[PDB]
This record gives C-alpha cells, structure tokens and sequence, in this order.
C-alpha cells in the first residue's frame, strides 16, 4: 500500500488537474515518459452531478451520481486508452476515488448528470449504482441537522453529512462491495493506485475492508502480487480529534503540515529562516517519511488566497514557488507530488476573490485541449508547472539521487542553505537579501557540472551556469539575491 | 480561588496556545483557517480559568468581548467561542447552518438563525456574559457599522465539577470543497471572571 | 498588547508552573522548600505577562501584593519575587544575609537590612510596585500584627527588548547544614499590569 | 565508580550516622556481616571545628580544620581497626568526604578543634593541612558578599561560599593533591568508596581531577584493579541551573526526587495512589538506575518536619516508613541506602522545632555507646532502624532477588499493589482503607513460604504469617488495613 508501483527509478507523480483523458494520453508519450515522471493523479473519472450555478465548478466532480466512467474529461474508452498508452511508456495512473459520499442531498432529481443517469438525491435513489435510502448514514448520524456540527467528535465527522453530501454507509458489505467493484474495474484496466478522497470522514476500518477486496495489479504492466498504491487525503495540522496516524495501516497519508510549514519558511514569516530546515522531516513533527505523500500545494489549497496572509505557495508566486518545489524535490522526506494547474481570473468583490469555484478552461462547458507552444509551455490557460524547466529538472534530480542519504548540510546562520544527497547530487539556495559567495563541500566527484536550474546539459555543453568541483569535492558558488532563480542544483547526470 | 481579567488590543503568540491552523499576523490579528480546509484550528489563552471553586461550590460570573471578521469567500463551518475543561460549552457562529447556538456537550441548548450576509467581511462585535446568580448565559452580536444585531440567551448550569477549571478561547472550522475558503480573524479580546 | 490582572485568595496547582520543591497544600497555601535543602524551588503564574510592548516601546506599570510566612527554623536562603524573561529582575528577602535587595541581572541595585526576627513565623504582607512613568520600583514589607515595616525603592530601567514578556512568580532557596530547614508559604497573591 | 564493591551478593549500605568507630566495628561482626549488609556510610572521619553554641551539633562535622583522623567517633587507630574488622566479615566502609570547604570564615582562631589543631579561619590559615589564603576561592567569587546569592548562576554556587564556609580552590593542583592524599590514605586503610559531600558546589571536572589521582582498592580485600565506589550528594529536584546529569561521569549521584515522590504517594497526598508506582523509576523522571543512589530519608532531610506538611517519611512515622523502605528495597531501581538514626527531643518554640541541631546521644559531649537489648533493639537513644525486623528482612530480600526482573505487577486501581522479582521474590501492599483479599500470581514455585515482614523462618516453621503458593504460582492473600505492617513479602529463602 505504501509502494507507489512506479517504474524503476521514477520518484514523483503529477496532478494533471481537470485534464481530459486524450490530453493526458498524449502528454504521457510526448513528455512524461521521456522526462522520467512516475505517474499522474487524475480527476475523478466517475459520473458526477452537473452544477450550472456557478457554471460547472471544479467541485462538481466531487459529487458522484454513479460509477460509470463518463465525465467532462472523457468516456470509458478514452480512459482505457489513456491508461494503456501511459503504462506503455512507463507512466502510472492513480485515480482520485470519491467514495465517502454521493451528491448533495439538496440536489435536484433528474438527469442533470454528466452521463445522463437518473437520480433522486432527496429520496437517496441512485438507480445507476444502485444505492437506496438504506445505503446511507441518515439514521446513524447523531446530530439534529444530520450534518457535521463539531470536528471534535469522531462520530459526527465520519457518520454525518460532510457539507450536505449524502454519506455512504461504509460498514455495510453491500456498499463496500459496490465500491470495491468500481475500484477493481479500474485496477483491471491498469490503474496503479488511488487517492482516497475525504478519508477523515470514513472509519479507518471501513476503508481497510474495501481495500482488502481489491485485486492485485494488472500483470501486463505490474509484477505478480503487486498491491495498489494508496494515499489517503486527511488534513491533520494538529488541532483536532482525528489524527493522521489512524490511517497508517491502509497506506500513505497526505502530510498537510509540509506545505504550510515550508511556505512560512520560504516567505520568511513568523521569524522563520531557511537555516532551520536542517532537521526538516520528522524533526519538525511530521509523520514517518515512509507514510507520507508530500506536496507544496494541492488543487484545493492553491485557491482562496487572493487577499494575502496565507503562507501556501502556488504558481501565482512563481519565484518563491520554484524554490519551495526545488527544496521538496531535493529532500529525502516523503513521496512527492507535483501540482499542474490552470489559471483563472482572480477578481475581487468586497475584499474576497469570487472565482475560486471556476472550472477548467472551456468553450461553453467543454474542456479546452492542452496546446503545446514551441517553447514547451502550454496554451489555453493551462499553466503546466510540470513543464517549467526548474521543476522538470528537479524531478529528474530526484530520480538521479534516489536512495542517497541527506549529507553535507551547510548554512550561513540565516537564509543561505545547501545540502547534498550522497555523492549523486547537491543543491544550494540563497534566500537572503544579499549575495551568496562561498566555497562549499558538495560531496560530488571532481568535474564540471551544468546547473540544471538555469539551463540544461545539451551535448557537450551547458546552456546555463557551470559549476566547477575540485578534486576534493569543493566548489565555488556565487548566487545573487537578484537572480531570477536564487538556487543552483547539480547531479551525476548533469556532469560534463 | 482565582479571579482573572485580561485585555488584548492586539494579539501575540507568547501568551496563547495555538493548535492547528492558528497564527498571529504581523499586525496583531489572530488568524484561523487561512492555509487549510476541512479541519479545526484553536487558540486558547495560556492560563486556565477557574469557573467553579470546589472548596465552596461557588460558580463564577464571566464577561467577554471580542471583535471578529469572518470572510465566507462564497460549527460545520464557522467560528466558535469555547470553554474546554482542563463537557465543553460552546457558542457557535455557524455560517454553514446559518445559526448561532449555545451548545453544551454537543447539545444545542438554544439557537437562533442569523444572516451571515449582514456580517460577512466586516468587523463584528461579540459579547458573551454569564451571571452565575440568575444562571443566564447571553450572547450579543452586532455590526457596529450597519447597526444590525443578533442576540440569544438561555440558562445554563455550570455547577458541576467538570467546569472547575477550563481553557478559554476560539475554535474555527473550515469546510470541504466549495466551503474550503472561509477565513476567521479576531482583532481584540477582553475577558473577566469574578466570584 | 495585553494587560492582565489576577487575584488568588487560595492557591491551586492548575494555573501554576511549579518547579522543584514547590507544592500547593490541601488548604490552598503555596509551599516551598518543605522537603528539601540546598536547592531552589519556583512557582510561576501559567500565563506570561507583557512588560514591554515592542510595537510602541511602551513599558507597563505593575502592582502586586502577596502575604508570605517564612519560618527560619533557627537569595542565599530566602524567598524572592521574580520576573523571568520568557536578565531577571528579582526582589530578594534574604534571611541569610539579612537584607532585602532589588536585584537586576544579579546586580543589587539597592538593598536595605532587615531583622528577620520581626517577621519569622508570622504573616507578612508584601507590596511591589513599578511606575513606568517615574521608573520607580518600590518594595513594602510589613507585619500587620506588630506594625513593623521595611521599605526600599529605586529606579530600574525595564525599557529593553528582553523585558517584553516575562513569567512572574516566586523563587525560594534553602541552604545547607544548619541552614537546611527554612520553609516558605505564600497565602495569597494579586497582580495587575497596565499600559 | 558506579560499582559499590560490596562482597558478592550484598545489595545495600546503611548510614550509621554519628556512630563511634568502636561500635561500628562491633556491629559489623555481630550483625551487619551475618545479616548480609553490604556496607556502612560513616560520618566524616577528619578533624572538625568544635561548636559550643549550640552544644556540639551534628553539623559541626561538616566544617573541616584538617585531615587528621581524629573526631568524636574516634581516632586513627580505632578507625583502622573498624575498617579491618568490617572488611574481614564482608562489610565495606564508605567515607563521607567533605572536600568543598573548610570551616566557617567567621570561626574563632584557636585550638577549639576536635584534635587540638590550630587554625585561623579569618586569615584562611589551616597549618595542619596546610592551606593558606591562596588555596581558597575568595578572589574568584563574583558576589559582593563573597557568598552564594543566586542558585541560578553556576559560578556563584561553585566558586562562592556555601553558607559562610571557606571555599577551597579545587582547580589548583596543590589543593587537588592535598585532598587526593587524604582520600588515598583512606583507600590504603581499606575504605571501599566515598560519599562526596556538597558536590553541587564543585565543578564536575574538578572532582574528576581528584578522582583520577586515587589508588585502586586495597588488594587484601578487593580484586586487583578495583576503583573506589563514588556517590555524589547533589540535590536536584528540577528547579535550577545545575543538573544531576553533570556529575554522571564521576560516579553515582543521590536521587533526591525518589524519597520526596515516594513519601507523597505512600501518604496518599496530592491525589497520588500506590497504583501509580507501576512505572516507578525512570518512568517518573528519575535518573538512570545505574547512576542512582536511592533512599527514603537521609541524615539532613529527616529533620525539620515537626510542624507537618512535609512528605518525607522517617522513623517518626514508623508504620508508613516501613512500607516505603520495603517498597524501595523490593524495587529494582537504583542502589539502596538504609538510614539508621538517633532520636532527639522534638520541642517547639512558637511553632518551629528548635532541636534539629542536636547531636548524637552523649554524656557531656562524649558520644554514648550503642547498647544492644535482648530483643535486638538498641538503647541509649539510638533508634537502629537497620535492626527492625521488617527492614532487616527486606535487605535480605533484596540480596535474594538480586538481578531478577520486575514482574507480575498487580493493582486494584487504588492503593493495593503487588509485584515480584523474577521467580525469587514477591511482595504485596495494602495501603487502602479496606481489606485486601485476592488470589494473585506470585511467579514463585509452589510451596509454603514464611512472610518475612511479620516473622522469620526459624528451623522448620514460620514465626509469623504463612503464604501457600499453589503449583500454578497463585496464592491467596488477606491483609487487613488495620494490620501493624500492611504488607507481606516472601522469597526463595523463606520457603519451608
Ligand atoms: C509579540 O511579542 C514578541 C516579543 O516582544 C515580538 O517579537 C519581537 O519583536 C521585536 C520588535 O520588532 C524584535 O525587536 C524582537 O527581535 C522580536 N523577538 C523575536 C524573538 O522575534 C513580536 O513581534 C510580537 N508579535 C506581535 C504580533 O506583536
Ligand atoms: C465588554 O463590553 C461591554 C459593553 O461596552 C462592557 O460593559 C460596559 O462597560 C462600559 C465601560 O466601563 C460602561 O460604560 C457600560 O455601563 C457597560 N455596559 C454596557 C452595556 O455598555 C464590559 O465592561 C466589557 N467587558 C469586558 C470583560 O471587557
Ligand atoms: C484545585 O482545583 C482542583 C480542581 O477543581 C481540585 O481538585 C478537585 O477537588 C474536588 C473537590 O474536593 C474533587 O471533587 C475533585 O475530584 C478534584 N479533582 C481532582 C482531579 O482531584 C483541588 O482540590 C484544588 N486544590 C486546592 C488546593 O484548592
Ligand atoms: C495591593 O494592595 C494595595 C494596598 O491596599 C492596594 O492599593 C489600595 O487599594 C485600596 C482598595 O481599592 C484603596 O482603598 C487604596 O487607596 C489603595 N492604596 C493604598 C495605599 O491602600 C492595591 O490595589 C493592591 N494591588 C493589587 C494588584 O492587588
Ligand atoms: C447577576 O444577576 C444578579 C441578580 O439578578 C444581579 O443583581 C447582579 O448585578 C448580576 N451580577 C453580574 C456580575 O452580572
Ligand atoms: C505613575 O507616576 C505618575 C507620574 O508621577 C503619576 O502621575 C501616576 O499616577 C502613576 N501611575 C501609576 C499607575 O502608579
Ligand atoms: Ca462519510
Ligand atoms: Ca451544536
Ligand atoms: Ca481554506
Ligand atoms: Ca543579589
Ligand atoms: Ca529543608
Ligand atoms: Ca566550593
Ligand atoms: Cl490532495
Ligand atoms: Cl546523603
């Protein structure tokens, strides 16, 4: 459950948020495969309710109406095609499994669904599954409203309705079986694992029950006896009754403390300095590395910060974001997930952004294709952070240093930091308001290396900065605080 | 017995116990839920307050004022004032349910509806008072700028051992999906207990 | 900024930080040094007090009263009132040296002699006040039963970053050999800070 | 430094406080040897100043004037005789080494010393050593008074005068050498180790320097290469700058938290219950077992509690004291020291005892001999706790179970507790206000055992309670809360 099941040597997955199956299939072949990406986290592939007010928000996809593979991203054949094509080039697919609930109890009965299925939320009727009133937690919930009223009561958060969503009775074998059939169909298609949406709202034992019913992975691409990779979404910053540790037995858990802490440090807020990252990881009170799925920002928390005051870093703050993602990709803690977003219009109405709901780029509701420009960037409002040189080269860096221990840490007592990974990679950051000029021990074999942040190693030369490491492993570094990317990274494969 | 009183015109992390997504900004505002979703964050005054003196069975009267600013960006979702035994008594400003409740042990002893639209993104003054004689617990909410107000009172019995010592503070909850973006700010807070 | 005030007519471990040989007896007395010798014991109020607001450079005035009962059984040996930065300012009632000192960073800024015999085994009322305007720090000691008094005042400068936040409390020291048996009791304590 | 150097199998030492050398010599042969006691801690054997007001207090012995073995306990020949005779019957002697200071700086110059030596404290002249003004810390001390003014400053507590006592300059090799010569003379006589008085007031490194100059133990009684046992008196309850751990490198340290905590529990104060002792030891925040010297009360802290409010248990509270000492002797934590006192008249003047200074039983200043009554108790006001059956039998219990792990813990959730030591011993306590009637697993071989608390195993029978342990190791226990000694202890050697 903890092993990602990626091909040999691939260490990261990217979230191609709201991408169509056909575009992901193409991306796998033309980029993700060649560039060493381990996998892709896809948006929920099952049928969801259509929300017209607001117009097709990203969150409508988290309100299931059936398990038919039919959404705005595509249909079942397109989904199968994508999984096959990606697997063939060594890029895995991880599905966002929405299994705690169906759609909102206040949803209109009808056929306003992505695949035309009929449902009557009011009477808890989902004939396309099928689910009936007795497959929900209405009678088990202890609150008068039927919704969660206190996060300090585990029974309320797990058995009551999460923001009005019909809560599935996951202790029933029938429900467990319906969900297992859905997940097994995906596994047989070739999916490598799942992101369990809203895990905090389900009992660890119930999730475990479903997981035990899952098949081993498709032997066409996976070794016999392989179990699906599992990462559960649990937001635990320490202020409540439910703890992330309760889910360690099912697989990995999202470590939300990671991005929040990192963001504060990189921004230099609350008296934090980069020199404090010396003991980053479990030292900061994070979960065990082998149970963690880490990331700088995710599809949900990258939104809602238009008015400032939030430490979360996103593509909106490109410079600081690249530094944070670079540090994450270089550090040995956890299994890393890279974010890939679409830009939306940040418009304010009385001091609050009103476009946090906006869905993917579209033409009258039909998701726009991802267009690739000559400079390898994307068009049609897809930001494609995974294509930024600095991020692209750092996921490669992570593959290269895979397994090497954290070593040769250095800091100037302020915001200039450096560390290596065994004898395969070294990275140095200058987050101070002054120049960095020092000779450091890199732990690397002597030679000339191309800095993979400012350029690439092309043929017999570097396109950007060159670092000269002497026979003793020491190298001179000069980083201006005015540099576009105030950090340098070198590894065994960027050596000339 | 201990009577205590404090007036905070601008916050500082030093005399606070912060749990979860709770921080104090550079300008002294207590900020909750800014960086997260679907979770609870809490902030308590560092010293426990004595609500009931076991030696005499005497229960204290308390009064507290605070100014908050909730931004919905649009309790299950909202800001709550709590007295947590070192059996919790909570005053919930639930923006999801659109109700203000006086809750004790998860049981809403009394609640009135409120229009979050009348206070959204604006400084709201809150006063919570408990008179141990009449045993009346009251809550007053008002938008000083528009003149709107919401009030709710009831009788609560705090004459129990569990209420001897409690931590006083705030608890803010952020929802999921479209309800993931509400932020909560507390600008000032004064509290006073007396036997 | 935070102003805080508290009145304790009888102690309880709950809102205190006890270090070493410091306990609260069944009758509510804070007891120090009863079970040990040649060591120091401390008791602080659980919440830190702000003496200086860095935002304005403003330093607070504070006033505190407490009643103690020292039993010599016959500071190097004695009971001290302290403000410890979270550079310590101490008011020492040294029974070994027979002097009352206003000490800052181990340097006695001012001291007067006192006859411990006039207060030994009897309830003594102590008042310590600091006026940030005049910068005058004063100490008043009196035996309410006999009418004896001892006073000492001086000017102390607390206008430094280190004094921003401090823990307020008591520190009692027991000596060795024949000086191993002094006990210290604090029966009540009231404190108030204001900007 | 940590090994007691006791004979094979002996696990405790007893403090024969203020006893004369001739009486200790006799006690060794007639009792301590036969009864399995490991050693004796003796009062300071070196010359001290005479205090006449109050009349010869116990504390005058902690104000040295020379290193001549001449005190109220006896002279050098009597001291040698005692060490030889005790060693011959397998009982070791540990000396109370007063090395941090000489006498009070306010002492009168003269020959009012226990051996007639001349000294002039005012001018720091101790010609019998010899020490001169330059052998003291007067110029190093940072205070205006020259005394310790704050225990939060390590320099003050170590370099300044402890309650007016002239503080020795222990960093000087001359001083270190004078002290080493004194200690080496004792080692050569046959002493097994030392209690380092006032260790908190000396730098760990200085003590270490002296220790490195010590000879190995006398091969007449000790194996070649044996180092002297060292236990340092350091009072660290957690409220100050100096910590007990700073002295771990020199030998064992007195764990003062032990007796204070135990006393509170046995008295049932502050909401403490005996059931909480389940994780007694390091679990309670105590120092490592192998660095600890434990005891219920010591010569100093057994005094000053006439007015109550103190948790410390002493012979004055016989019933509760026996329970505490029994628990200590049965528990595997630390090396145990048993106290042996003399009784004094507890007289109050305005609410405070005025006799905490009183010295040993005496005839015009001459210490009275220890007289033994037919019932094995002592006369002449010596209490002889070490002779109480309950304590005597528990030191034997400790020898018997030596090395056996803590096992078979049981508790009634209140103040009834029980535990064993491997398969060699079991003990049960009833500190509740009701009867104890339960069948417990003792971990012992089936058979009939004599309770060593209420009696002894004499010949073919028990003089007190008999415990019948079935083949499965279980045994019925009945202990009334009105019993004189509300606890029962059995071991491999009390079996019939
Ligand atoms: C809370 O009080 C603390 C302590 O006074 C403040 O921290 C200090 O701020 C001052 C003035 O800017 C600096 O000179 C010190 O270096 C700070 N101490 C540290 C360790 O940072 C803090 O600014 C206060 N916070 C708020 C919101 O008022
Ligand atoms: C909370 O604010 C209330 C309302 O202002 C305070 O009650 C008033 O105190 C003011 C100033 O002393 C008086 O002029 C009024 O007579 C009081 N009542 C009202 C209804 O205004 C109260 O003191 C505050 N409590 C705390 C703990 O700060
Ligand atoms: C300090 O307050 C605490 C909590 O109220 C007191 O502890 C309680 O005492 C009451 C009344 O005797 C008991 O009913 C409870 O069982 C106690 N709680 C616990 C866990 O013991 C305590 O007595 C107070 N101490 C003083 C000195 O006033
Ligand atoms: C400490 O005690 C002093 C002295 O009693 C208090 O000062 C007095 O307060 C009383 C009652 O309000 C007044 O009648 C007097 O005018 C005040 N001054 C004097 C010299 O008596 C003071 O309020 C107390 N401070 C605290 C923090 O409890
Ligand atoms: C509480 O109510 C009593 C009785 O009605 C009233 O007399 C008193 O003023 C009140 N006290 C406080 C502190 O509100
Ligand atoms: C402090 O001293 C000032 C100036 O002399 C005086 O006017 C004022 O009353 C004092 N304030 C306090 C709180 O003692
Ligand atoms: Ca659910
Ligand atoms: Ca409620
Ligand atoms: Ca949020
Ligand atoms: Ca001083
Ligand atoms: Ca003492
Ligand atoms: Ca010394
Ligand atoms: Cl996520
Ligand atoms: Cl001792």
């Amino acid at each position: 459950q903890y092993a990602p099941q990626t091909q040999s040597g691939r260490t990261s997955i990217v979230h191609l948020f709201e991408w169509r199956w056909v575009d992901i299939a193409l991306e796998c072949e033309r980029y993700l495969g060649p560039k060493g990406f381990g996998g892709v986290q896809v948006s929920p592939p099952n049928e969801n309710v259509v929300v017209t007010n607001p117009s097709r928000p990203w969150w409508e996809r988290y309100q299931p109406v059936s398990y038919k593979l039919c959404t705005r991203s595509g249909n079942e054949n397109e989904f199968r095609d994508m999984v096959t094509r990606c697997n063939n080039v060594g890029v895995r697919i991880y599905v966002d499994a929405v299994i705690n609930h169906m759609c909102g109890s206040g949803a209109a009965a009808g056929t306003g669904t992505t695949c035309g299925s009929y449902c009557n939320p009011g009477s808890r009727e989902f004939p396309a599954v099928p689910y009936s009133a007795w497959d929900f937690n209405d009678g088990k919930c202890k609150t008068a409203s039927g919704g969660i009223e206190s996060y300090n009561d585990p029974y309320q958060v797990r058995d009551c309705q999460l923001v009005g969503l019909l809560d599935l009775a996951l202790e029933k074998d029938y429900v467990r079986s319906m969900i297992a059939d859905y997940l097994n169909k995906l596994i047989d298609i070739g999916v490598a694992g799942f992101r369990i949406d809203a895990s905090k709202h389900m009992w660890p034992g119930d999730i475990k029950a479903v997981l035990d019913k899952l098949h081993n992975l498709n032997t066409n691409w996976f070794p016999a006896g392989s179990r699906p990779f599992i990462f559960q979404e649990v937001i635990d910053l320490g202020g409540e009754a439910i703890q992330s540790s309760e889910y360690f037995g099912n697989g990995r858990v999202t470590e939300f403390k990671y991005g929040a802490k990192l963001g504060t440090v990189v921004r230099k807020w609350s008296g934090e300095k980069m020199s404090y990252l010396k003991n980053w990881g479990e030292g900061w009170g994070f979960m065990p590395s082998d149970r963690a799925l880490v990331f700088v920002d995710n599809h949900d928390n990258q939104r809602g910060h238009g008015a400032g005051g939030a430490s979360i870093l996103t593509f909106w703050d490109a410079r600081l974001y690249k530094v944070a993602v670079g540090f994450m990709l270089a550090h040995p803690y956890g299994f890393t997930r890279v974010m890939s977003s679409y830009r939306w219009a940040r418009n304010f109405v009385n001091g609050e952004d009103v476009n946090d709901w906006i869905g993917p780029p579209n033409n009258n509701g039909v998701i726009k294709e991802v267009t690739i420009n000559a400079d390898t960037t994307c068009g049609n409002d897809w930001v494609c952070e995974h294509r930024w040189r600095e991020i692209r080269n750092m996921v490669w860096f992570r593959n290269v240093v895979d397994g090497q221990p954290f070593a040769n840490w250095w800091d100037n007592g302020s915001n200039q930091v450096a560390f290596g990974r065994g004898n395969r990679g070294f990275i140095v950051f200058n987050n101070d308001d002054w120049q960095l000029s020092s000779t450091l021990q890199t732990g690397l074999p002597g030679g000339t290396y191309c800095d993979v942040i400012s350029g690439d190693k092309v043929g017999n030369s570097c396109t950007g900065i060159k670092v000269y490491v002497s026979s003793d492993g020491t190298a001179q570094f000069s980083i201006s605080n005015s540099a576009e990317d105030p950090f340098i990274a070198i590894h065994a494969e960027s050596k000339l | 017995a201990t009577e205590t009183s404090f007036i905070i015109d601008a916050f500082n992390k030093t005399n606070l116990i912060l749990q979860g997504d709770a921080t104090v900004s550079s300008n002294g505002n207590l900020q909750l839920s800014y960086n997260s979703y679907d979770s609870m964050s809490r902030a308590f005054y560092s010293a426990p307050i004595q609500i009931r003196d076991s030696t005499t069975g005497n229960v204290a009267s308390f009064d507290t004022n605070f100014t908050m600013n909730i931004r919905t960006h649009r309790s299950a979702v909202g800001l709550d004032f709590v007295l947590v035994p070192v059996d919790t008594v909570t005053v919930e400003f639930d923006t999801f349910l659109s109700r203000i409740s006086i809750d004790v042990n998860n049981n809403d002893i009394k609640s009135v509806p409120w229009d979050v639209h009348d206070y959204d993104g604006q400084n709201a003054e809150v006063r919570i008072t408990y008179n141990s004689s009449t045993k009346v617990f009251s809550v007053s909410l008002s938008n000083p700028s528009t003149g709107k107000s919401n009030n709710v009172s009831t009788t609560v019995e705090l004459e129990k051992e569990v209420y001897d010592w409690v931590s006083v503070g705030f608890s803010a909850t952020s929802g999921a999906y479209q309800w993931s973006y509400e932020t909560h700010d507390v600008l000032s807070w004064s509290f006073s207990s007396k036997f």
